[PDB]
């Protein structure tokens, strides 16, 4: 059934898994038109692929080619992202297809289960857990691959750079989590903490900082303060 | 007109013919129904009034052969059977008439109801849904199972309603997944009618012989059934408006019919709210809406 606090561990476990995250699929600017009416202009996309155990993201660019002389667009980026899912699926040898995809929204079950009748052993499951996936495009190096992207592209990066060398999956995905809930609450302040030491440089294969384990602890710390601070402000409390 | 005889009534019970209903008290001298109108499939149903559990009964056509109920004490049921000596038979019916212990089929004679009801409904169709070769009557009861059913646990025992199921290969043509889900007129049209029923008359005959299982033994399986054949053509953007048109009517009669108390069980919010308000077909059953509208407001 559904994904939550309490069958949590069960994403680091040897059974593969995908989270998939359908957000930042479809994307608009609003404008006025020269009559002063409302228009929208499409703007590349991503499909958020993770494997939780390994980091491992498949993000599939969604190029605004897709979205040409179709209707209804935020009802087929539901069915666009179960496609090319399922299309990751058929292309990855047996061994590697997920036992399990997590969908982050409910809407996505239907176009998924349709799309996967073929692999009738893979669960699709819901979660209760309200994951910051959403904030993948306030990551520098995933928002320049998108934005630059002239066609349709699948780019594989690890989303937790070389953390598993040193920290369980677990707690890399705890992290991961920390920094996309610190950068959708406030992407500023967020990037400030992140990019405040210039000493401290991004791999070219990484995507976040090569902190020692006592800068990530401060950098942990300072993210925290960022989400409880702007949640005063937020409600007033 | 023909008649069903019955031995004795050897327990209290609720009998119905069709949409009619008489109590008949233990061991009163009760010996059938006759002027059952000929040419349409009857059903002879059963409720002992000391297990108001297990409501079950027989569908029959007296055009297929000489018919009467025995109460079985054994099994506990009354049990429908076939008199093959016709002469047994004739002088068994003309005997309990002229002694006149038994009631007469109440058909108003303006009244079209039955009719309107089982338009569609064959005995032949009956007899493959309900299989038991060697008796030319239909076992049905409240607690039978459907195939479908039993796929999600007696084979022998089972309701074989065609399979419908909307997330399903069958129903989906690889590379047309949201074309096929979200307008499911390519499974209605060309894997339902033009495959498997072969034309509008058979699909509405299991569909009207499964609302009749629904209501008359309160089988949860045939509601579900019922309910799925009607959101297979609500669902579809391209249905023939003959068979929009037919449909409107049998949906009409089967509203009509229903009991007022029994709406809470028997009709499924969800299939109803989108057929009537957010389906292809919101605006192709008037008669349907005018009727649900007046009758099941709060349904809706």
């Amino acid at each position: 059934g559904a994904m939550n606090s309490s069958n949590y561990a069960e994403l680091f476990n040897n059974d593969i898994k995908l989270f998939v995250d359908d957000t930042n699929v479809y994307r608009v600017t609003v404008h006025k038109t020269f009559e002063g009416n409302v228009a929208t202009k499409a703007i590349n996309g991503c499909i958020f692929t993770l494997n939780p155990k390994t980091g491992h993201l498949f993000l599939k660019i969604i190029h605004t080619s897709v979205w040409a002389g179709q209707k209804r667009l935020s009802q087929l980026a539901k069915w666009k992202t179960a496609e090319e899912v399922s299309a990751l699926v058929r292309s990855l040898p047996k061994e590697e297809q997920p036992k399990q995809i997590i969908v982050t929204r409910k809407a996505m079950l239907d176009p998924l289960e349709v799309h996967m009748l073929d692999f009738p052993n893979i669960a699709i499951r819901p979660t209760e857990l309200r994951l910051p996936f959403s904030a993948a495009m306030s990551i520098d190096k995933l928002s320049d691959v998108v934005m630059k992207a002239t066609e349709p592209q699948m780019v594989l990066f690890n989303i937790y750079d070389d953390w598993l060398d040193r920290i369980s999956s677990y707690t890399a995905f705890s992290r991961l989590t920390l920094l996309l809930r610190a950068l959708k609450t406030n992407e500023e302040s967020a990037k400030m903490i992140l990019l405040s030491d210039p000493t401290i440089t991004i791999k070219s294969y990484h995507l976040w900082p090569s902190f020692t384990d006592e800068q990530w602890i401060t950098i942990e710390s300072q993210m925290r303060d960022l989400i409880l601070t702007e949640y005063g402000r937020k409600y007033n409390v | 007109m023909n008649t069903v005889p019955f031995t004795s009534a050897p327990i209290e019970v609720t009998i119905g013919i069709d949409q009619y209903s008489f109590n008949v008290k233990e061991n009163q001298p009760f010996h059938g129904i006759k002027d059952i109108p000929i040419g349409h499939v009857h059903v002879i149903h059963f409720q002992h009034a000391d297990n108001s559990s297990m409501r079950y009964g027989y569908w029959f056509d007296c055009r297929m052969g000489n018919f009467y109920i025995q109460y079985d004490p054994k099994d506990g049921l009354y049990k429908m059977m076939e008199e093959r000596d016709g002469a047994k038979f004739e002088n068994i019916v003309h005997n309990f008439k002229e002694r006149q212990m038994m009631v007469s089929y109440p058909k108003i004679d303006e009244d079209d109801t039955w009719y309107n009801l089982t338009e569609f409904v064959q005995m032949d169709k009956i007899r493959k849904i309900v299989r038991k070769d060697e008796n030319q009557f239909s076992y049905v009861d409240s607690s039978m199972t459907t195939v479908q059913e039993n796929e999600l646990s007696d084979p022998a025992h089972s309701l074989n309603y065609t399979v419908i199921n909307f997330k399903s290969r069958e129903a989906i043509r690889p590379g047309h997944e949201m074309e096929d889900f979200l307008d499911k007129s390519y499974y209605l049209n060309t894997v339902m009618l033009q495959g498997i029923f072969k034309n509008s008359s058979n699909y509405f005959g299991e569909l009207q012989f499964a609302f009749l299982n629904a209501m008359f033994f309160g089988n949860y399986g045939s509601s579900l059934q019922w309910h799925a054949m009607i959101e297979l053509i609500c669902s579809s953007a391209t249905v023939p408006k003959h068979m929009l048109d037919k449909l409107d009517e049998i949906l009409y009669y089967q509203i009509k019919t229903l009991p007022e108390q029994y709406s809470d069980i028997l009709l499924n919010e969800r299939v109803w709210n989108i057929c009537l308000y957010s389906s292809f077909q919101k605006n192709s059953l008037h008669n349907t809406e005018k009727i649900m509208e007046n009758k099941y407001p709060e349904l809706l």
